C-alpha cells in the first residue's frame, strides 16, 4: 500500500 | 525581491496552481526558488516543523501523508519523525 503519487506540475513546453 | 532568477517564469494550472518555469534546465517544479532554504537533516528538525522542500496533506479520502517537492516521493510516515525513529 503507497499514499497517493506525486503528482508533478505542468510538463516543461 | 519580487523577480525570478533569470530565465524563469511563473504559470497557473486551470486549477489556480502556481508553478515554476527554469527555462535553463527546460523544467518545471512546484517550488519557488525565490523561498529556497537551507537543507536540514530530517532528525534535526523540532518535532512540529518540516525541512524545507515537505508538504503535510489531510486527503479527506487518502487521510494524511506527506510529499517531499525535493525528491518528488509522497509517504506516510512523518519524515522527522522517521528520521528520528530510525536513528534512535
Amino acid at each position: 500500500d503507497r499514499p497517493p503519487p506525486y503528482v508533478a506540475p505542468p510538463s516543461y513546453e | 525581491s519580487d523577480p525570478l532568477p533569470d530565465n524563469w517564469e511563473m504559470a497557473y494550472t486551470e486549477k489556480g496552481e502556481v508553478y515554476f518555469i527554469d527555462h535553463n534546465t527546460k523544467t518545471t517544479s512546484w517550488l519557488d526558488p525565490r523561498l529556497a532554504k537551507k537543507a536540514k537533516p530530517p532528525e534535526e528538525c523540532k518535532e512540529n516543523e518540516l525541512p524545507y522542500g515537505w508538504e503535510k496533506i489531510d486527503d479527506p479520502i487518502y487521510g494524511t501523508y506527506y510529499v517531499d517537492h525535493i525528491n518528488r516521493r509522497t509517504q506516510f510516515e512523518n519524515p522527522v519523525l522517521e528520521a528520528k525513529r530510525k536513528l534512535q
